[PDB]
């Protein structure tokens, strides 16, 4: 219950052309700019372990959080050259800022996943079903 | 009059019967106390029912289970029967690497957190090797160096590695005697607007951790479960109402 | 998290007449060309085994992936002669390129199924509920 | 102060007490360490409670369970008590096939990876058989040849097969003594931004694999589970804080 | 993955008046002819047995397949005389051709159910919730 | 370096130590190999920990479990300790049916696959009975005949049945000794693009099938599970790297 | 798979004013006549018992079947007098004809429930959630 | 070569070794056959592995489990160790009902299926009681009569009941010796287009039903599970390939 | 299967202004009168106990039944004074008549809940998620 | 079944500009004032413990209750400065009044959660998936 203090800098208006898009199916044909395009998948819950405490019946609630990549630059049905090759550094930047960059945390792990996040394509332009953990 | 408790646990080691300095055991996820009693029974036989008529207790024991998620060295010493060893940062100047090294070999160093790694060639005229011919895996955290190549005029094989290593904290396995710790559970009961509750256990003898999964699967934080027996303290007054095993304080 | 490098060549614009179709119910009556017609079925997940690791609570996530066959050439309510008989080589090509042709993979099996993929017909022209594994 | 570890494991075999060469055990899915202690208890009887008053440990043991998904020959030697045998590629010129062969018979060859298969007919004038009369199942990987037919003028039954076989690596069953390997677990703790952690086990004696499902059902990769006991090393200093069973290094 | 070779003859254009109907709720009031009217119910899956093999994580997948009967001849709210009495031979023909008539099959049982397939009526004209197994 | 295997199994019976002819065991759904080892342990007592210090193995055993879905007579002979009996098709001319037959009685014939059934009446002038007075249940597959009626002038009760019976294959229960079969598992590992793997077990002694559900419920094919112990072959060289229990060949 | 032979007489055109209504929410305000108003609830399935046999993987499938009562005669928001009091004999007739009156049945129990079928009202006119078993 | 069997079971009782008359056991939901073998093992000790080297069987047994859903008296006699008793329909004329009867009493009759019930009053002038003063619960199926009232001039209390009772079939509990029945399972294998299969068990000794739920909950038909041991028949030839326990016939 | 005999008096046309409303989301702004406003939640089922009997596979079926309170008198966004304070007697009347007032019942408990029925507000005027049992 | 007595003061017309909004997706662009914006998540149920009693088959039913924060003041895509920093005291006020402020309660714990209630942002302006317990 303290993430906003760092979320403020986590979010930095990634797209320069998209304005008031309310970003978080994709168009892939008329998007003004390659915005972050965050997505939500689900949640993780469990008890009967170190997560659960005493009063208030709360536990360390597992949280899910994913993103969608929209570049379509150098990849317009030609080949996957420049779609993720350029994203690599961008993917690292996104995964390090939006996740893994947490405030002073005691019971808020803010789990981050640098690797082991497979993504498969479809629709003929670009799909990226990112899989990351939040834990908070 | 209802209980849903959340709180902290303070532990004070007992050495030769003199109270130690209380410390916080960090995050704890579960605490349980179990009581066991042995009873000897007497049965009457005048009614024809041969049924139980009396019973008196002979045995009395109490066990405590605690699940802590902190892997701090202070807790490792308490749970692993270990004693913490602190190593200060320093430098190495003349470490000798294994001989007969070729491309692809991985050299393991004696210290972790290596930085400013230098490998001087063995010769009458020292000639440090080019950094491009070697790489540091895991950014030198594990002290592993990989050979990328060697010059065509093969230099002298034995090497002399010098570098800097950072300070560390280590815990041995079964290197300390059975700890005896007094426990103070300070909890808040949410069912009564957050009322205060205190639980005092004077003497507890702990049992090593049963399992420790170094590589975890799922979204569950690694847990360390410790069992212990609450021993009978012989120093407290016998007739006092505070007993000799433990006590509970509730403000009201 | 490296499939695109080979996906780039996996996809090669199979249909020559279909343009910007966004392929991945079927029409079966006005389709310009026999496109790949990939479909998605679901996912496979599991823990408490070699799949799960240490940090990041990730595991080797089972992935599902299937395709739909649309030929309707020599099979126009006449008989199933030329529908799958010609597809056989095409089915092998599809299953070998789209699946089983993976980059340097360490924890990305990219499972492929040459056989044991039954398909049943319906709607009076052609149906093919392909069943293949992806594992990544 | 929280643990969710992912990392690598390095194993060094121990032969007659001399350290071996460290190797990576490849992918590992689960690692667990369990501690067992035996205690003798003393009970006082002056309070009438006949309860526990003291306890001292007599036994000390540690077990380690590892789940590895690599079926490499190097790991097979370690898990199956086997020793790797390397066979170089070569050729066969005068292998004799079984007699009384007819259409439908399957001939099994002594080597795998057969290529350029030739079967010369037995006669004063050698006459290689037409390739169309035989087929290679499983593209010769299993060394199996099927007869498709025979000429109406039945040729001489005994045959002489010549071909080429590729190199292979084999592992025997229970062909090596009980391995003793020192283990180094180098892990990253994601809960603390990926902090480094090192676990050292000096001496471990492993237990053969319990189960190995050759034909698997589902979407789960085949797993190889190995149990082992962490023995007491008698070479390390007794009074040292590093102990004799194992140690943990955390940089901080 | 070889059924089409016999499906080709399994399907033989049962209705003579219905043309391009895309048969596989029913009307029961304006249907030109008594077509086969095949329906789909679900699927059967299982592992940890002889069905599962080694590689490819495939198993003998249970498959469900049913049909709907539409005759409404001699049964037009009068009585169930001629609805199923005439269907009996037709039901046997359908269940023997569409099911139980499989190609050379090794791991494709193509299960068939001659009996034990109850059907209940409703809507006032005719309903037939057939229950048959396919196993492939 | 990952395993998800699918493949075939070939079995060769061992009779008096001479290799038999390999045959395919047909479809197999699961194969598992388990290793068991017995160890004797030595504990030192100079450190005060009374902990384990050494261990050496005394026992060595291996078990194999196979789940086969084929009910072929060849597999029945191997799993039921039976030996196949082949009966050629033939004819019966003077079989005598039970006496005192009336409408509703069911007559069971000694052979299966009955066809062209004829029942001649017992009298000085043979008079075959009208076919309409009897019916063949289960199209004569089970050899069962039902009486539909009898003429009002009751014919002579004893009957003389003649017909034709087809060939069959039978397997007895516990009619053969404990088979000993060498096993060759030829598998494809899909995790490595379908790489070839071979597993050789020289000597295996099988255990009868545990359960056989003749009437099955659900959508699961009937399964036949067989357990066996991998015995120690005394013919192979002792010092050879191939061992005496089994071996694995991986091309690479 | 033989019920129609008796279903033919089970159904006897209960309503005299309702014509081609396709009976099996209710209106309760403009219904021409008190038709049977049959309803469907679900199904019952189970294996590993005497229900399951050998081949064909079939078992004695539990079947659910219910009815809705629509009389609204002598009960028009006045009182429940004549709604079910008159239905009693009608309920018995319905439950004895539509259920419990089966043909020669060997593995078709056709279970019938004379009692133990509670029904609760709502909507202010009449509701009757009948609970009966069919088993076939 | 795959099995999913559905079929019928015929049972023939064995009395003093003479074959009985085969009867159909009605509907059967599950049939299972299990084989048990005892083995004595020999271990060699020249290789240092102290492992298994030989094994020979000493014991041989077979068990059969059958789940039948028919509660017919013929099956009850076989499963309950009972013998069927048939009672023909008849009449009662002078049965005496209990004395001191008042309104609300329930009279239980000795026979079931009561009809045309008459209760003559005890007096010098017989006066049958009005039917309106008594009722027949459960339409007389259970033979229970309830008193609805009595005339104000209380008639003579002892009564004389006459009525008609229908025929019935009864089965006693443990009233017959351990049955021995030969079993013939005639099944159809759907996996092979409905191929015929026959299973013959020459001698089986059955075990009483374990459970019988008289009042059932749910949608499951009541099941009757019977276990039995397949005994060794000493009449069949020893050297014959048909064995002495059982056999399987598959047409092909 | 006998409740109507007492339901007839259970229902007594609570609202005097609402006519033909078919009462069993709420408006809370234009409702003519404070009707009973009954609601339905679900059902309770179980076997393998005293509930289940012999034949007919029936058991004492747990039944759920709840009500909604609509007064909005003296409580019009001012305060919860007169909303439930006046309802108390009305709540008792409703819970005693609609539930707990059953005919001669042998296997029809008709469970009633006087207390232990919490209700939470929302939407800014009034909400009452009543929780009562019916058992029949 | 007594909460209204304190709910009356729990609710105090938080927004001064929003009138008849029926507050309990958000707009985030035209909301007149920062109302409480309460939300509902689910319920918690359990038996076989101290919660369950004797008659009436009732137990201490776990209840879920959450809120949504809508301020968008000093946080208009600029930074998370003033969104939750000012809310902190407001969050405490809300969580102390709406929850944890219960009447004389015997079996109505009215659980309250001061901490351990994480919230994540999205849509580019503000999201707050609050997690609190009610237990009644």
């Amino acid at each position: 219950f303290l993430e906003p203090l760092l979320i403020e800098r986590i979010r930095s208006e990634v797209p320069g052309l998209a304005i008031v898009s309310g970003v978080p199916t994709l168009s892939e044909q008329d998007q003004p700019a390659p915005s972050a395009y965050v997505v939500y998948l689900g949640d993780e819950t469990g008890t009967g372990a170190d997560h659960q405490g005493g009063q208030r019946a709360i536990q360390t609630v597992g949280q899910q959080w994913a993103v969608v990549l929209v570049v379509h630059y150098a990849d317009s049905s030609n080949s996957g050259e420049g779609a993720r090759r350029e994203a690599g550094p961008l993917l690292g930047r996104l995964v390090k800022a939006l996740t893994g960059w947490a405030p002073a945390i005691d019971v808020a792990p803010l789990a981050r996943s640098a690797r082991q996040s497979p993504a498969t394509y479809a629709s003929g332009y670009l799909y990226f079903p990112l899989v990351f953990t939040a834990r908070f | 009059t209802y209980f849903y408790g959340q709180g902290e646990i303070d532990a004070a080691p007992i050495v030769n019967g003199v109270l130690g300095k209380w410390r916080w055991i960090q995050d704890v996820s579960a605490m349980s106390i179990q009581l066991a009693v042995e009873k000897v029974e007497h049965k009457e036989s005048y009614s024809g029912q041969k049924a139980l008529v009396r019973s008196f207790p002979i045995g009395k024991t109490a066990t405590v289970n605690i699940t802590l998620h902190s892997i701090g060295p202070d807790n490792l010493a308490l749970t692993l029967y270990g004693k913490v060893v602190a190593k200060a940062a320093g430098s190495v100047t003349g470490e000798v690497l294994p001989a007969d090294l070729v491309a692809g070999d991985v050299i393991r160093l004696a210290n972790f957190g290596v930085s400013e790694l230098v490998i001087t060639d063995s010769a009458s005229s020292p000639a440090p090797l080019d950094p491009q011919y070697y790489a540091l895996r895991a950014d030198g955290a594990y002290g592993e160096v990989q050979l990328l190549g060697l010059p065509t005029p093969a230099p002298t094989q034995p090497f002399k590695a010098a570098y800097e290593y950072a300070a560390t904290k280590q815990v041995g396995m079964f290197t300390a005697p059975q700890p005896t710790v007094a426990l103070r559970y300070k909890g808040i009961n949410l069912a009564e607007g957050g009322a205060p509750v205190i639980v005092e256990l004077y003497k507890v003898a702990t049992d090593p951790l049963q399992e420790l999964a170094l590589i975890s699967d799922g979204n569950t934080v690694a847990g360390m479960q410790i069992s212990g027996g609450i021993l009978l303290d012989t120093s407290k007054p016998d007739t006092g109402d505070l007993g000799r095993f433990g006590r509970i304080i509730q403000l009201g």
